[PDB]
């Protein structure tokens, strides 16, 4: 059975996490320890049996501006994968709406007003649309939720 | 679906490094530098700590972050479905 | 011929040397290493200033708020 | 007399490297080269100095750390 | 002083995001810029994890590492003379 | 007065070291902690009376190969910094010679082969020449001991 969310440390087992990306299990075996000591992002981690990562999601803190106005501080959803194991069961949305829960709770502390993502392919469009996600207008493969539409849906 | 032709222009010492690092990886040349570059273009949108628009899609982006709130029924589900860890 | 845009530098030489040194252990020319260089710093820059430096204060709230459980109702 | 490395993509391949190379203002050609010449120094450090032996790799962290004492 | 011009082509955009991180930080456009670039050539040259070198060069540097060792005065000072810390 | 050199951790207190020149304070202050726990270099600290440090250096394994052979192991000396209070006493040198004797206890692991160091300046390069580095035939600012000569000089 899959646990709670809860941040990346040196006791998870990484190696035998596999999504069907390559690109994507590698960053969590060779790069997602590291961002996480150095604070580049925070990642989250669900574990079965033996401390084995079955599902992770990364968050960061970014911000959108033009040309000089303020930017607006914004969370960054980057990289976002289940073990091929729990494919089909609404695991991956779970994780969407564990992120979109975070960016609600840390929301007011420096005025984050949405929640955005890199669509890698087509069919990580897809899926980020399927979840609630929608084509932002800086580039229809950045998708986004507004911080109001994730408290009106709460 | 198909496969497209890219010719980089490379010096041949940069071409020769590639090929010694591919060899080292047991890789065939054109696996080696497309693996490389996937993982670093994932890397450089991700990263991205400061996302720079055109000023009109920065304005609708304004637009839309004050709009009235009228989340789509697909986020509604994914907000509203209890997680498998309950 | 279109109009080609200029930043003007005065540069001591010993710096230009260290990064003709440092583009050249990169393979890349003079012009990208400095602009690239700049680009990457001027991004941190920005970030640091609104989301860290605007409040640090509510900078460290919102890290310890990230990893908390989130725990609608 | 201008050399090439012939590269056969998928469109969606070539479409993510041209947002990521947009993003970091650099043109497709030296997003790709400069990732590629990254990666190829990775492999031929890790290669040589940690594949080569890992257990003789760990020993040298080790001992580099440990207080030198000439006598 | 002993200073040269340094004329880079570069996209107005590029230009102008150099300028609002350089107006943040209360620096002026050149030092903003110049620094930068010194802290990224120096990082790019000590981390530097492969050394090419030359063919020429490659094979002297081979026989310097084979030679018969021939420690100059000044290695022997810094490596024979005990450290504050020693005491 | 200045304890043994050991390697840097989060205790060590950084902000007041000042060497004189600024890129060199700011590597420690900004990127040393976060290099010393991703492993990219080993950077060692001398502290005085209150766990601020006064002195440090970093070195890191790298590798010399030729144009188109096996590239040849060397321990890259990185930065070296004496705060401004030591200047002129014999610090900066008996960094080195730990630097060296570092080499020596390590060498035959992975068969280094010598000891190079990136000259940043023609006052550097003066420096490192003035306690024993020789110029490398690849550059001029390259310098270089060999581990014969270091093992020799003992
Ligand atoms: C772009 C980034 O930041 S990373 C890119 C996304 N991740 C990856 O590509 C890694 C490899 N793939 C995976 O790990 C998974 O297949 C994921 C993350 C895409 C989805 O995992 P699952 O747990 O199977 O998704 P889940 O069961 O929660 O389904 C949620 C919704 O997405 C849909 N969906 C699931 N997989 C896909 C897919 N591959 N493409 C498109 N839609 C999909 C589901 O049908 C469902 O919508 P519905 O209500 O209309 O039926
Ligand atoms: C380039 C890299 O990768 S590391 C960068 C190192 N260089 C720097 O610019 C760092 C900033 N400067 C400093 O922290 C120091 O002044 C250092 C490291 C240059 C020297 O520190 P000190 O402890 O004063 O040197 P120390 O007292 O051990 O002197 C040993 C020898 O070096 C010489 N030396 C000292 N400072 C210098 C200098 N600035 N230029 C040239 N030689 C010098 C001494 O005269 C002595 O030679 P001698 O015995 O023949 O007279
Ligand atoms: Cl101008």
């Amino acid at each position: 059975m899959i646990s709670t969310p809860e941040p990346l440390h040196a006791g998870h087992i990484l190696t035998p996490f596999c999504c069907g990306v390559d690109s994507i299990d590698n960053w969590l075996k060779q790069r997602a320890m590291k961002n996480q000591t150095t604070g580049a992002s925070r990642t989250f981690v669900c574990c079965g049996s033996d401390s084995n990562v079955l599902a992770y999601y990364s968050l960061a803190s970014s911000a959108v501006t033009t040309n000089m106005p303020d930017p607006i501080p914004v969370v960054v959803l980057g990289r976002l994968a289940v073990d091929k194991s729990l494919h089909g069961q609404g695991v991956a949305r779970a994780l969407v709406r564990d992120a979109g829960l975070r960016v609600i709770q840390v929301a007011e502390t420096i005025g984050i007003r949405g929640m955005l993502v890199h669509a890698l392919s087509d069919e990580a469009r897809e899926f980020f649309q399927r979840v609630g996600f929608v084509p932002s207008p800086m580039d229809p493969m950045m998708l986004m939720v507004t911080l109001g539409d994730l408290v009106e849906s709460v | 679906m198909k496969r497209e032709t890219l010719n980089l222009r490379i010096k041949p010492a940069e071409r020769d490094l590639i090929d010694r690092a591919a060899k080292a990886r047991g890789k065939n040349r054109t696996d080696f530098v497309l693996e490389a570059a996937r993982a670093a273009a994932e890397e450089a949108l991700i990263e991205q700590r400061i996302i720079m628009a055109d000023p009109e899609a920065y304005q609708e982006f304004l637009v839309r972050l004050d709009q009235t709130p009228s989340p789509n029924a697909a986020l509604r589900k994914t907000m509203q479905t209890p997680a498998p860890w309950e």
